[PDB]
């Protein structure tokens, strides 16, 4: 007993109170490996998690063999053991693997205890917050901490990640918001596909802004009313503020702004016809950003 | 069964609200286009005055 | 456009065109079309 | 044909697409679309899928009318895993469907999309990956066609 | 001796509707024709013609609004007529309860 | 100027219709969301029986 062990007994008492989970589960949440030792006349955590009930008379244990987590690989009985223990399918198993480690170029992973512990940590992160693997990934991306890997992380960083996830989940529950809605509002990648709504926006802006003079008035102020009309806004100045924000953000793979958008519409846009334009995908991304 | 039917009737009426011509989107476009015309016509009117 | 020809004759400004296409939009049943044309005529008279 | 359009509940532009290009809806190539009940049920299913897509439907239909739609975009639309749809499409391509599913029609034609979605529905009913359904359908033990 | 566990059905799924937009190509200006009248007269002419068009556009908007208010009005009565049948079945079966 | 006043009256009519239709659309979303809890209550009344 020392500073280190006494530091996380408080953490496990917190997790067992907050999440009402068992002691061993809270220890897993405390970045602790699954315990092979069985005491108190009870089967061990590893045995309870994987070995029971025995699958086709095969006993699962840590080994030097390599197990594939690729969903389409149709792995051996060990992959089935992992799926049964985690109560997830192959695709979500691969998604959990990608969530846990960003250094795993291929789906194959080592069958040692550390990788299993990392996978269990990732699974329990979603279990405690009443989310499955998909919302866990989308949440971690929406947070911005999804870039960091759970496999190589500090204990204090893991605790901070737990607190951030709990706070955001509580906020979403208070706001009656789905995780997908938050991901959409916080998304940066934009679909580059023309839509009738986007086409109507382009037609209205091109017709309204035709004959515009740069020195006579600000381009953004002139363009705001048509954007408000097309994008279903109550007020014009809301569209003006959104356009200012978009110009500061420079949306899309080709950084788009009001001047560039107006020039593209003036030169390379022909309303009323379906044609392929190299910059058209960037235009679509900018329109999607405005709507977002 | 009656309450489940009412859920469908509320969805059908909501769908009719969004799908009709003279939905929200037509009036938003009408407001924006007319407001732009109104201000442009205002400058000409005051210049004539 | 018939008035456009008259203006481009009474004034030598053959380049100046004021009536613009797209005043009719079939998406919105062509509503406000005449108010766009009326604004175009008001601009044409102001310049004239 | 008005009673058809109104009863089906399909959107106006997808009805236009169905009238103009029955092949996109997987009707027999070079023939006028059928108001047969067999076509009516698939039209209703298409309308239901469009309604399920929600707000994404506007982009999904536009990408479908072009040869543009992909597994990832449709997965984002249905809030499903992209790998799940990709592997369901792979499994559908591997197995002999009629009509056959090939990468250049798997998301271009509505029939291939329906087959992929059926694979996804059966997998999620069984709570297994599409590889699970692929393993299941291999258990043709009461036949002489194959081992 | 074993008391079986009982499953509680989950909350109903929230029905979702899809709302798509329509797009139509813009028009093109016809061929301009040289007139005979001077500009002030051809302008008073055209301005009159245009104001008549605006008047057809306002009548058309009023028609648009009335058509769809009446389609909703007709829809509500079909929903009410269909909702009544289940209430009749409930009341009849309440009689059997008594 | 009288033409401008006429655009102003059309614009006011548009303003009024836009926001009456935004309220009309809002009420159906509230009704759709209110129905779900009633369905849960009715189902759980069945479990009571």
């Amino acid at each position: 007993i020392n500073t280190d062990v006494l530091g996380k007994v408080f953490l496990t008492k917190y997790y067992m109170q907050r999440y009402a989970i068992h002691a061993e589960t809270a220890l897993i949440l405390c970045n602790a490996p699954i315990s092979q030792r069985s005491y108190d006349n009870q089967p061990s955590q590893f045995d309870r998690l994987f070995n029971t009930p025995l699958l086709n008379g095969q006993y699962f244990s840590t080994g030097d063999e390599e197990i594939d987590l690729n969903s389409g690989s149709t792995g051996d009985w060990r992959k089935t053991i992992l799926k049964r223990a985690f109560n997830i399918d192959d695709v979500s198993l691969f998604r959990l693997l990608k969530i846990t480690d960003h250094d795993n170029k291929d789906g194959k992973i080592k069958n040692n205890l550390k990788n299993l512990s990392n996978l269990y940590i990732g699974k329990l992160l979603a279990d405690i917050h009443q989310l499955t693997i998909d919302e866990l990934d989308l949440l971690l991306i929406a947070v911005g901490e999804g870039k960091t890997n759970l496999s190589a992380i500090s204990d204090k960083q893991l605790a901070t990640l737990i607190r951030k996830l709990n706070t955001i989940t509580s906020w979403l529950h208070t706001q009656k918001w789905s995780v997908f809605q938050l991901f959409i509002m916080t998304s940066t990648s934009y679909n580059k596909t023309l839509t009738p709504e986007i086409k109507n926006l382009l037609d209205t802006v091109y017709h309204g802004l035709q004959g515009f003079d740069k020195d006579k008035a600000d381009l953004l102020h002139v363009m705001a009313p048509y954007i408000a009309a097309t994008l279903q806004l109550s007020s014009e100045n809301v569209a003006h503020s959104v356009l200012l924000w978009a110009d500061k953000l420079q949306p899309g793979d080709g950084a788009m702004t009001a001047e560039k958008f107006w020039d593209w519409l003036n030169t390379k846009y022909t309303p009323g016809s379906s044609e392929a334009v190299e910059t058209q995908e960037h235009i679509v991304q900018y329109c999607q950003a405005l709507a977002q | 069964t009656s309450l489940k039917t009412q859920q469908e009737q509320t969805q059908s009426q909501l769908a009719f609200l969004q799908r009709k011509f003279s939905n929200q989107a037509l009036y938003n476009w009408l407001r924006g286009r007319l407001a732009a015309i109104y201000f442009q016509f205002y400058d000409l009117a005051v210049a004539r005055c | 456009l018939m008035a456009e020809q008259a203006y481009r004759w009474e004034l030598n400004d053959d380049s100046a065109r004021f009536i613009k296409p797209g005043a009719w939009q079939g998406t919105y049943a062509g509503l406000l079309a005449g108010e766009t044309l009326m604004l175009s005529l008001a601009q044409m008279e102001d310049a004239h | 044909l008005e009673m058809v359009y109104h009863s089906t509940g399909i959107n106006e532009n997808a009805f236009r697409l169905f009238v103009t290009k029955p092949e996109m809806f997987g009707a027999a190539t070079g023939a006028a679309p059928a108001h047969d009940a067999l076509s009516l049920i698939m039209l209703t299913r298409f309308a239901d899928w469009v309604n399920a897509l929600g707000e994404k439907a506007s982009s999904v239909l536009a990408a479908f009318e072009a040869n543009s739609l992909t597994a990832e975009q449709l997965a984002d639309a249905m809030n499903l895993d992209a790998n799940l749809l990709l592997q369901a499409s792979i499994q559908a391509q591997n197995h002999q469907h009629l009509p056959p599913v090939t990468p250049e029609n798997a998301f271009s034609c509505w029939t291939s999309i329906n087959t992929i979605l059926q694979w996804v529905n059966v997998a999620q009913q069984l709570n297994v990956a599409p590889q699970g359904v692929s393993a299941l359908v291999g258990l043709d033990y009461i036949q002489s066609m194959k081992e | 001796l074993y008391l079986p566990i009982y499953a509680t059905p989950a909350d109903p799924k929230a029905l979702l509707s899809a709302a798509v937009a329509t797009s139509q190509g813009g028009g093109k200006l016809p061929e301009s024709f040289m007139s005979l009248w001077r500009f002030p007269h051809m302008l008073e002419n055209a301005r009159g013609m245009v104001s008549q068009l605006t008047q057809f556009g306002s009548t058309l908007q009023n028609i648009i609004e009335r058509q769809d208010a009446e389609a909703l009005n007709a829809l509500l009565q079909n929903q009410a007529a269909e909702l009544i049948l289940t209430n009749l079945s409930i009341q009849d079966k309440t009689i059997e309860e008594l």
